[PDB]
């Protein structure tokens, strides 16, 4: 159900890409974006907390990535190393988690 | 009747850079609500950042078993987390708390 869409899926080097989220769950606790196909705290790009309505960077934040309350992720001035897979984990109010992975290609 | 709330281990002592695990179990004759307010408050960003892992071993409407793992302990993880449990009829269970102590690596 939970899905992510890369807009655009093909990004020119130095442009912007917005990873949209669609089937967001009903009651939510927070979102977290991870570089790669796995949820790993050492690869956490950024985190959003529903309660604090605040965004906290992670070890894999280069300052260009920004998360939003709609769970969408914006990467500006994209580099070649930004290409690949990205994993989104949505933590619900039940503390049960939903995961969705997206990707985009930098040319 | 009243819901049954049990937490294991009730108290534990770990060292720095070690994982802390405890399990919360609640069951009753009707749908139970596990009180996560204190757990959420202590480790909000840690839950969101995958540093604290929440694993529901059982998620039945009237029986919930939840395993909490705090990875790579710091001295700030020394503390207490309280859990509550009530059924739909409002019959509350006696709250139980987890005590965690972290020791320096020396
Ligand atoms: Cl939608």
């Amino acid at each position: 159900q939970l899905t992510t869409e890369s807009m655009p899926f093909n990004v020119a080097e130095g442009k912007e890409v917005l990873l949209l989220v669609h089937n967001l769950p009903q009651q939510l606790f927070g979102y977290s974006w991870y570089k790669g196909e796995r949820v790993d705290g050492n690869r956490q790009i950024v985190g959003y907390a529903i309660g604090t309505q605040q965004a906290t960077p992670g070890p894999a934040n280069s300052g260009r990535e920004t998360i939003y309350p709609n769970a969408s992720l914006l990467i500006q001035n994209v580099t070649q190393n930004d290409t690949g897979f990205y994993t989104l984990q949505v933590i619900k109010s039940d503390l049960v988690n939903e995961e969705a992975t997206g990707q985009f290609h930098v040319y | 009747t009243a819901p049954t709330l049990t937490v294991t281990p009730e108290q534990q002592t770990v060292k720095v850079d070690e994982d802390i695990t405890f399990t919360v179990t609640v069951e009753d004759e009707n749908e139970v609500e596990l009180g996560l307010d204190d757990l959420k408050a202590k480790y909000e960003n840690d839950i969101i950042g995958a540093r604290v892992k929440i694993k529901y071993l059982t998620k039945e409407p009237n029986k919930k078993v939840m395993e909490v793992t705090i990875m790579k302990a710091t001295l700030a993880d020394k503390g207490a987390i309280t859990f509550t449990a009530k059924d739909k009829a409002g019959n509350q269970a006696e709250p139980k708390t987890v005590t965690i102590n972290v020791l320096p690596l020396k």
